[PDB]
C-alpha cells in the first residue's frame, strides 16, 4: 500500500495473509485475500497461476504483522486451490483474476471467528456501490515501487471508485478494463495498492455493512498519475463463487 | 521471475 496508515487486524477481520513454502523450507509472503466464509479465503489467481500445487501455501487468519505473530493468529493448510479457468493476461490487465482457497486447519477444522477472525459479507449485483465512493483497500504490499522489501505490518489505505465510463478512456486504460473489473484511486494520486497487495479486499460500505466490493488485481503502477488501480469485480463472479464454494 | 506481477517491476532504491 501506497501512502494510507499502518493498521491492526481487528479493523480488517477478514483479511487472510497468504504465504509459500519452498523446496528448502524458507517461507515467503505472496498474496492477500478475504475470508467469505469459515472454510473459504478469496483472492486473486495471479498469485498463484505459476505455482498453483495447493501443499507448498500457508494462510494466516487474525494476522497484523508479517513477520512477527499476533496473539488469536490461526495458520491453515490449503485443501482445495481453485483458480478461474478463464483467467487470462496480457502485459498489463489481468482477466478473471479471482481465486478460491479452501482452507484447514491441522486439526481439520475451518476458521473459528472471533474479534480478530470474521467473514465479510459478498457483494450483490444489484446493489453496486456508485462511481466517487470511498473504499478500504488493506495489504501488505510494498510501501513505495522502489522497495526491494515488503513492510513489517499491515497497511490500509482510501480510494474512490472511477466509473467504467471514464477509467476506458485511451489517456486512463482505454480496452484493458471491461465491466468485470473496477477502477479506484486516489483523486491526487497519492495512495494506491502495490506489488504484494494482489488478491486483498476492495471494501465499501453499504447501508452501514462492510461489503467485499473488489479484489486487486492489477494496475500500470502504484499511484500513478491517470492510472488507476484495477480491481476484480467480484459482484460480476457471483455464480462462479458459489458454483466453487 | 516477474512475468506476473500486480504492475510491471520498477527498479529497487
Ligand atoms: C517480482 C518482483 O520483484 N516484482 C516487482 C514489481 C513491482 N511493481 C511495481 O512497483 C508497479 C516493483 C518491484 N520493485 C522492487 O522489487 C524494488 C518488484
Amino acid at each position: 500500500i501506497i501512502g494510507g496508515e499502518f493498521t491492526t487486524i481487528e479493523n480488517q477481520p477478514w483479511f487472510a495473509a497468504i504465504y509459500r513454502r519452498h523446496r528448502g523450507g524458507s517461507v515467503t509472503y505472496v498474496c492477500g485475500g478475504s475470508l467469505i466464509s469459515p472454510c473459504w479465503v478469496i483472492s486473486a489467481t495471479h498469485c498463484f497461476i505459476d505455482y498453483p500445487k495447493k501443499e507448498d501455501y500457508i494462510v494466516y487468519l487474525g494476522r497484523s504483522r508479517l513477520n512477527s505473530n499476533t496473539q488469536g493468529e490461526m495458520k491453515f493448510e490449503v485443501e482445495n486451490l481453485i483458480l478461474h479457468k478463464d483467467y487470462s493476461a496480457d502485459t498489463l490487465a489481468h482477466h478473471n483474476d479471482i481465486a478460491l482457497l479452501k482452507i484447514r486447519s491441522k486439526e481439520g477444522r475451518c476458521a473459528q471467528p472471533s474479534r480478530t477472525i470474521q467473514t465479510i459479507a459478498l457483494p450483490s449485483m444489484y446493489n453496486d456501490p456508485q462511481f466517487g465512493t470511498s473504499c478500504e483497500i488493506t495489504g501488505f504490499g510494498k510501501e513505495q515501487s522502489t522497495d526491494y522489501l515488503y513492510p513489517e505490518q499491515l497497511k490500509m489505505t482510501v480510494v474512490k471508485l472511477i466509473s467504467h465510463r471514464e477509467c476506458q478512456q485511451p489517456h486512463y486504460y482505454g480496452s484493458e478494463v471491461t465491466t468485470k473489473m473496477l477502477c479506484a484511486a486516489d483523486p491526487q494520486w497519492k495512495t494506491d495498492s502495490c506489488q504484494g497487495d494482489s488478491g486483498g479486499p476492495l471494501v465499501c460500505s453499504l447501508q452501514g455493512r462492510m461489503t467485499l466490493t473488489g479484489i486487486v488485481s492489477w494496475g500500470r503502477g502504484c499511484a500513478l498519475k491517470d492510472k488507476p488501480g484495477v480491481y476484480t469485480r467480484v459482484s460480476h463472479f457471483l455464480p462462479w463463487i458459489r458454483s466453487h464454494t | 521471475g516477474c512475468q506476473v506481477n500486480y504492475c510491471p517491476p520498477v527498479p529497487c532504491l
